[PDB]
RNA sequence: CCGGUUGGCCGGUCGGAUUUCCAACGGGGCCUUUCCUUCUGGCUAACCUUGAGCUUGGCGAACCAGGACUUUUACUUUGAA
């Protein structure tokens, strides 16, 4: 049964941008799918997305654009010390000077390098580059 | 007459819409004794970018359904009474704020008491004449939102004309932006 | 899905947008309130209720022409059943099973059938000792089960 | 891509579909660049005025490099009606 | 954009209607396809004859745009179409290749056959296959007389048309010929039609 | 296809989907309001119905059950609701 | 609204830095329905005050003290030992 609706998410948004499709619609649209989608929009990776208010959980229909190379989700959402933010980085970004490893941390959801300003760690949730 | 409908200090404003509901009440006795419940709390006046201003008039929880019985009739009579506005009747519900970590216990936060649905509550009842099928939260690339409401043809002459005043009072309401639409 | 089968049939209801319905319903919330609390004085569950307001009457679905559920209705006047409906029904189930089980032995299919019945039992009965309208220490065994169902 | 003072490196900044926005490799041998001449006010063709459209070799093999230079030339005002949006 | 003496003229509409054009294929559709037009009670779909001629002369501006008009190649292996892309060869700088494609022609650059082509058109692409399966090897766009079944993979503009008639092949070659003639200014006539009757391009029994 | 608009489907397309399946979910079936032989007494019928609807006045049973939609007795006049 | 760092600024000495300054990043105060608990005193913090612009007489953390009521964790930051 669906145990990660952000996984599947980021699934779909994965398989869309291999089609070549500009277009993917989500289903069932929770709220961090919705905040994980807000920084993967402030960096330019995907587009304006919207919201369909049925009223059982929502769909959301992004609009992707032709950067993204893969978006994807780390399960389970392992604990994460700012030491471990850098080994996480250095893992699974493909260069030093882009992409971005998303993490929840406890002043909201938010990239690593704006959580290296902030001066805060949490759970890590997925990247994008 | 006027101040037992009003609550509490009046203003000229509410002073003046309850003499509109009292010299409604004299005549047409089908909503003399109907009307005689009803009575709002205050007014607010606040400003659409056409020059016309609106009335947003505030009336209790409970009372509402007594409004809406006899709505259409109250609105025709008091804009046709009130020239450069437009006039709904809005219910005032209570939001409890969202209890923090620390924050020492109070009663349980009813559904009705939160942000969001007394939110959507009174974007329901800007439009009570007709009924809203859709709704729709576009996430512009800039970072801001914009909420579309989808309302059915029915009945969209008696408020196709005061949807901008709709999304000004609901600005000034709540800080968000919203945008109406017809499908047909 | 179909925990207790292979099926993975997608079949149910679509109610609509509106919560609030229908625009040609004419009559009151009282009205439709002492019909649902007629219909379960003469013993009448929750299902069949719905079925009979939906069908003979226009009452799309009790909870937006009233405010609450029709099961939350029959509790507030009193008329609640001592076990839930769902669990009523697969004791009844059971009950059958167990009488033709005692008929024909040589069932097999029977006997595997009754223990995907009784599993089904316990899953529901675990839930409804856990929410306490089940009493705890609340057990289905076949002696007692055959006059649960009366 | 450039050091730490102007000078670009990263010689051959490639070119990119115009209907996915995917870089053309060097070796893509299915892709097309498509030059479509322009018109001034007689019905003529002017020699060396076009509208230019890359196509990436992924989308010619789905079959869907038609539908997409619809959409293209008909974005571009050169058709009319022969693309839908609503689909 | 266009000055709009390019519209679908009621002459052209005459030409194409007369000669079938618009009856599609049957019940059978590659979901690329858009262009049909309602359907018939028949089970036999009717193609948007006004997206056809948007599509031609798309394709004639595509034509146009090449600067030595012998690298431009017509292929049809089909009888129906081999006077129509000699005649449209004659009536245009384009090279001929009717009946055999002989494989290797765009790659095997030893061969006597060899073309370097900067646009490929085609008569039918599941008949033609091996000329556009050659042309994706060497970065060769390719314009296709489609249908509403036809296998449309590695084709760029595809014009619909039905080629399963004798008259509206024949036609669908006129009428692009005509039109790059038009706008390469050899019939300066844009609204004037051609003194060369489309019944030139037809094919013929024995 | 690889740019379509899936907030706007057509009519037809949406109309086609299984209900389920369509962007918002709801409910392909109706209320008809139905007339039995004789007295007029007009009366609300569910379109799938389940069970053996009859009017209050009389036992002039208006449809029958089936697998689907109900079927609605002979002499009977309905209007869609 | 307000200050915090990195810039930035007459390159003021020919690689030193007085901030009226553009910018980015990071906090805090207040309002918007926003309880994110306060029973007793000294002390009054802001402070009513105020001298013609240093005056005598308003809200307790602003400074503590005293008791009283406390949903419970996991996680992460900082620090002690
Ligand atoms: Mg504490
Ligand atoms: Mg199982
Ligand atoms: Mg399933």
């Amino acid at each position: 049964t669906r145990s990660s609706v952000l996984a599947d998410a980021l699934n779909a948004i994965n398989n869309a941008e291999k089609t070549g499709k500009r277009q993917v619609l989500i289903r069932p649209s929770s709220k961090v799918i919705i905040k994980f989608l807000q920084v993967m929009q402030k960096h330019g990776y995907i587009g304006e997305f919207e919201y369909i208010d049925d009223h059982r959980s929502g769909k959301i229909v992004v609009q992707l654009n032709g950067r993204l190379n893969k978006c994807g989700v780390i399960s389970p959402r392992f604990n994460v010390k700012i030491g471990d933010i850098e080994k996480w980085t250095a893992n699974l970004l493909p260069a030093r000077q882009f992409g971005y490893v998303i993490l929840t941390t406890s002043a909201g959801i938010m990239d690593h390098e704006e959580a290296r300003r902030k001066h805060v760690s949490g759970k890590i949730l997925g990247f994008v580059y | 007459p006027q101040a037992k409908i009003l609550s509490q200090a009046p203003t000229e404003l509410e002073l003046q819409v309850a003499q509109a509901f009292v010299e409604l009440e004299n005549s047409s006795p089908e909503l003399k004794a109907e009307l005689r419940p009803l009575q709002f709390k205050s007014i607010r006046e606040i400003d659409v970018a056409g020059g016309k201003k609106a009335l947003a008039i505030f009336v209790p929880v409970p009372s509402l359904a007594g409004f809406h019985k006899v709505q259409t009739k109250l609105t025709r009579e008091l804009e046709k009474k009130f020239q450069d506005r437009h006039v709904i009747f809005l219910a005032e519900r209570r939001i409890l704020p969202k209890p923090s970590r620390t924050s020492r216990q109070v009663q349980k936060r009813p559904r009705s008491r939160t942000l969001t649905a007394v939110h959507d509550k009174i974007l329901e009842d800007l439009v009570f004449p007709t009924e809203i099928v859709g709704k729709r939260v576009r996430y512009l690339v800039g970072g801001n939102k914009i909420q579309k409401v989808l309302l059915d043809s029915k009945d969209v002459q008696q408020i196709d004309y005061k949807l901008e005043s709709f999304q000004a009072v609901y600005n000034k309401l709540t800080g968000k932006q919203i945008v109406f639409e017809i499908p047909s | 899905g179909r925990m207790h089968s292979a099926g993975k049939g997608i079949s149910s209801s679509a109610i609509p947008y509106s919560r609030n319905a229908p625009a040609w319903f004419k009559l009151s919330s009282e009205s439709v309130i002492e019909q649902i609390v007629k219909y379960a004085r003469k013993g009448l569950t929750p299902s069949q209720i719905g079925v009979l307001l939906r069908d003979a009457h226009g009452v799309t679905q009790a909870r937006v022409i009233t405010g609450n559920k029709i099961m939350r209705i029959l509790k507030s006047n009193g008329l609640a059943p001592e076990i839930p409906e769902d669990l009523y029904y697969l004791i009844k189930k059971a009950v059958s099973v167990r009488k033709h089980l005692e008929r024909n032995r040589k069932d097999k299919d029977a006997k595997f059938r009754l223990i995907l019945i009784e599993s089904r039992i316990h899953r529901l009965a675990r839930y409804y000792r856990t929410v306490a309208v089940l009493p705890p220490n609340w057990k289905y065994e076949s002696a007692t089960a055959s006059a649960l169902v009366n | 891509m450039e050091n730490d003072k102007g000078q670009l490196v990263e010689l051959y900044v490639p070119r990119k579909c115009s209907a996915t926005n995917r870089i053309i490799k060097a070796d893509d041998h299915a892709s097309v660049q498509i030059n479509v001449a322009k018109v001034d006010e007689e019905g003529r063709a002017i020699p060396g005025e076009y509208v230019t459209y890359a196509l990436s070799g992924y989308v010619r093999s789905r079959g869907e490099s038609d539908d997409s230079l619809n959409r293209l030339a008909q974005n571009d005002g050169l058709l009319k009606n022969v693309w839908s949006y609503s689909r | 954009s266009l000055p709009a003496t390019f519209d679908l003229t009621p002459e052209d509409a005459q030409l194409l209607l007369a000669a079938n054009t618009h009856l599609g294929a049957r019940n059978v559709q590659v979901h690329q396809e858009p262009y049909v037009f309602n359907a018939r009670p028949d089970g036999v779909h009717v193609i948007n004859v006004g997206k056809t001629w948007e599509k031609l002369v798309l394709a004639a501006r595509i034509i146009a745009a090449i600067p030595n008009p012998e690298d431009v190649v017509a292929i049809s292996s089909r009888t129906f179409g081999q006077r129509a892309v000699l005649k449209f060869a004659a009536h245009t700088g384009a090279t001929p290749i009717a009946g055999r494609f002989t494989p290797g022609s765009f790659t095997n650059y030893i061969t006597r056959s060899f073309k370097e082509p900067r646009l490929v058109i085609v008569t039918d692409p599941r008949s033609d296959a091996q000329a556009i399966k050659e042309a994706s090897y060497v970065n060769i766009p390719v314009i296709a007389l489609t249908d509403l079944d036809s296998p449309s993979e590695f084709v760029d503009v595809a014009i619909p048309c039905n080629n399963r008639g004798k008259h509206s092949i024949g036609l669908i070659w006129y009428l692009l010929a005509r039109e790059v003639l038009r706008l390469r200014g050899a019939l300066v006539d844009r609204t004037q039609p051609w003194s060369i009757m489309p019944d030139l391009y037809f094919y013929r029994d024995p | 296809v690889l740019v379509q608009d899936l907030l706007h489907p057509t009519a037809a397309s949406e109309a086609r989907k299984h209900k389920l399946k369509t962007l918002v979910q709801g409910p392909r079936s109706y209320f008809l309001d139905v007339k039995c032989p004789g007295c007029l007494n007009i009366t609300t019928v569910f379109s799938h119905a389940q069970t053996a609807v009859t009017c209050e006045s009389c036992s002039t049973i208006l449809c029958t059950p089936t697998g689907g939609k109900a079927k609605l007795s002979e002499g009977t006049s309905f209007r869609r609701k």
